[PDB]
């Protein structure tokens, strides 16, 4: 009696990669029949395969600040290379070993195909031309407008462009003269209810002006001719051009090079949790800032004594997620989450509570170098500190 | 579908659109097989010495 | 208790390629729908294959000074011969051989498809015209002009 | 697009394309396979002489 085990195996075929996938749109016009061009890179800047999107991958409409598929949906799956989707994605030996070890693998975007929706006048109906694309109309806005992104509305970057005007072309000198500060209104809605530029009662001050090279030699010689130093006095009287680039952020937080607001300086850190709902040992409700509610990581939960000595429960990197997103805007975060469902067992009613915040600034993921999978490489700022006998 | 401010002459209107990725799925193409196996035999001989 | 091991090869099919390619123009005009027609050349002047570029590998828009894909992007895989990339580049024994010792493999480019968009008086939009290459124009830039 | 040096009459507008290789994937095709297998057998020789 015999007992035999085979296991073969191709070292130019040995895995098969679907990716699920999802696109967004966030401009200002819907584009129809969309198919994106997407390569599949392995590590640094080694690509699989590049493939155009094939039938089974086109999204019909992709109205603005929409999903295909819509986000109460899973993602579709792209697991084809030929054109008529019957030949998968492959990958060789040692590319396969190496996605295993590293796991680094992600998808570029290069260009993105798609129709134009036009009125027609007889009947009013819009209809799709399907041999005109977007990729011939963009390549002409990108070239006689100015650009401004903003991040004042949830701190989320909002791109617009403006036609301006190029001095040494003779068909853009017929467009009519732009202003920043007109710009700025009909773009976005800033308004001047009482004679100052506001965003929703925030002043313009509130913000700053960050802008590329050749657009800051621009608006420095505008200055200069306008014997005028601060910016924001002569806003009705800085002339924009087309290929500007004006980035414009709020002026309290730090930004990475992706313009995300990930930490604010420790004076509005501390001045976002006044009014407070619920203060037990059971749980905490609050009500904070919805601006400074996203750019924190999360808060630690010990207790100050006299004698001065805190019991740090949140002392490692894996249990610092402490929100809890209830229906009224403000999250719960409810102390029996790591704590093997107990209250926090003050022994002596002397005593004071104490909760530190960390930003993403600080934030790490991995531990220390040594053994230290503890909070000692990060920096706290004190928020939360009230007496102990009012708690309960 | 065009945005309410983008229905000014002097804004544009466009789309940005952009692919993002949530999950990779990979499946590795390998082959495998059992086997099992019965035999039996009798033999008789007988040799004159 | 046994314990077997087995290996297997083909003369003809030893090893696939797999090239990444990124374009550029370095002109004063765009040009849309780009295909480039490329070739693989092992050690002096050996020709393994010659592909036109596939569906996969197309460029929308190449405009002057500027690279696809631009170069924040890693860059695009040609890795295929049929004319719906359902077959892969292919190398001998010899080839293979030769590519491990000495490592000379170079790409050539042979000619470039790709098309005008051209001005439409009604509406001012600028319409592509698929009917109509470079190929028929850039010869009579290259009689009548001084470089 | 058309670049403003040639926005002359005078001056040609036409494209210069060229391909650049930046990486090269070799991928060697062979399949192989490995085996285990183990056996028992019992044998009852009766015999006369």
């Amino acid at each position: 009696r015999t007992w035999a085990e085979t296991m073969g195996l191709n070292t130019a075929d040995t895995a098969r990669l679907n990716a699920n996938i999802r696109y967004v749109n966030t401009g200002t016009a819907p584009i129809y029949n969309v198919l994106p061009t997407t390569s599949l890179v392995l590590g640094k800047n080694q690509t699989l395969a590049t493939i155009k999107a094939k039938e089974n991958q086109l999204s019909q409409i992709l109205a603005p600040n929409n999903y295909y598929p819509s986000k109460n949906l899973a993602p579709i799956a792209l697991n084809a290379q030929d054109d008529f989707s019957s030949t998968p994605i492959t990958m060789n030996y040692n590319q396969f070993l190496e996605l295993e070890k590293t796991k680094q693998l992600r998808l570029d975007t290069d260009q993105v195909y798609g129709n134009i929706a036009t009125y027609n006048f007889e009947n009013g109906r819009v209809r799709v031309d399907t041999g005109s694309n977007w990729s011939e109309v963009l390549p002409q806005i990108q070239e006689t407008t100015a650009r401004i992104i903003f991040n004042g509305k949830d701190l989320n970057l909002v791109e617009r462009r403006i036609a301006a005007v190029n001095p040494s072309d003779p068909l853009e000198t017929t467009k009519p003269d732009m202003t920043l500060k007109e710009a700025l209104k009909i773009a976005f809605g800033f308004n001047e209810p009482n004679g100052n530029l506001q965003y929703q009662g925030k002043d313009i001050t509130e913000f700053d002006f960050n802008f590329d090279q050749q657009t800051s030699q621009n608006i420095k010689n505008q200055l200069a001719e306008l014997n005028a130093t601060n910016i924001y006095t002569v806003l009705d009287k800085i002339k924009l051009n087309a290929k500007m680039n004006i980035l414009i952020r709020d002026k309290r937080f730090h930004y990475d090079r992706n313009n995300i607001a990930v930490g604010a300086d420790e004076s509005v850190v501390k001045e976002a949790h006044r009014e407070v709902i619920n203060s037990s040992t059971e749980g905490l409700l609050l009500n904070i800032d919805k601006d400074i509610r996203k750019i924190l990581s999360g808060y630690i939960v010990e207790i100050e004594d006299t004698e001065g000595l805190k019991e740090v429960i949140n002392d490692r990197y894996d249990m610092l997620n402490i929100s809890s997103l209830r229906q009224d805007g403000k999250t719960f975060i409810d102390f029996k989450k790591y704590n093997d469902k107990l209250p926090l067992y003050i022994s002596n009613p002397n005593y004071k509570v104490n909760v530190y915040a960390v930003t993403k600034e600080n934030t790490i993921i991995n531990p220390s170098e040594n053994g230290d999978t503890s909070t000692n490489g990060i920096k706290k700022i004190l928020i939360f500190s009230k007496k102990g006998y009012e708690i309960g | 579908n065009v945005s309410p401010e983008a229905r000014h002459p002097l804004v544009a209107a466009y789309p940005i659109v952009h692919v993002d990725m949530e999950n990779i799925i990979l499946s590795k193409n390998e082959d495998q097989s059992t086997q099992n196996t019965d035999s039996q035999t009798r033999t008789i001989s007988k040799n004159t010495s």
